[PDB]
C-alpha cells in the first residue's frame, strides 16, 4: 500500500496525475495507517501465546 | 486362565446395619465342606448391572513417556541413553 502511494506522490509532483487530490492521498495514508495496526496485532498475538506458556519444544 | 471362574466371598450381611451398606453377595453358601474350589454351571440371566467403576480405560496407548520399562541385562550393559532417554529440543541446528 505504502508503494502504491509513494509512486501517485511522485507522479502527481511530476505533473502527471489529474483528478488526484488530497482526499485520494489521505484515504491511501488512513488506509495504510490501519492495516499497520493489524500487523502489530498479530505480531504480538504469536509472541505471547508462546511467551505465556513457554513449552520447550517450539 | 480357562474354565474357571473368580468369586469374592463376604459380602451379604442383613442383620443390625443399614440397607446402604447391605450390598453384595455372601458366597460363603457356596464353602462347602471348607473348600475354595467348586465345579459350578454358569448361565447368562436377563436384565443389566450398573458399576459404581472408579478407572476407566484399561490399556496403555503406547505411552512410554509414562511407565518406562526395561529388562535387567539392558540395565547391566546399555547406556542409560538406550532405557532412561530424556526429551531433546533443537537449538541453532543442535539438539
Amino acid at each position: 500500500i505504502t508503494s502504491i502511494a509513494l509512486i501517485t506522490i511522485y507522479l502527481k509532483s511530476k505533473g502527471y496525475l489529474e483528478y488526484v487530490n488530497t482526499s485520494h492521498i489521505h484515504d491511501l495514508a488512513k488506509f495504510m495507517f490501519g492495516i499497520s495496526v493489524f500487523w502489530t496485532y498479530l505480531w504480538f498475538s504469536q509472541f505471547m501465546l508462546i511467551w505465556y506458556a513457554n513449552i520447550p519444544e517450539e | 486362565a480357562v474354565g474357571t471362574v473368580g468369586l469374592a466371598v463376604g459380602y451379604g450381611r442383613k442383620a443390625a446395619l443399614k440397607e446402604e451398606m447391605q450390598v453384595g453377595i455372601n458366597a460363603y453358601a457356596l464353602y462347602k465342606n471348607f473348600n475354595s474350589v467348586q465345579s459350578i454351571t454358569l448361565a447368562k440371566a436377563n436384565g443389566e448391572h450398573e458399576f459404581a467403576c472408579v478407572q476407566g480405560q484399561k490399556t496403555l496407548m503406547g505411552r512410554g513417556d509414562i511407565i518406562k520399562e526395561t529388562t535387567l541385562e539392558i540395565f547391566n550393559t546399555q547406556d542409560a541413553k538406550h532405557w532412561n532417554e530424556q526429551p531433546m529440543v533443537s537449538l541453532d541446528h543442535q539438539e
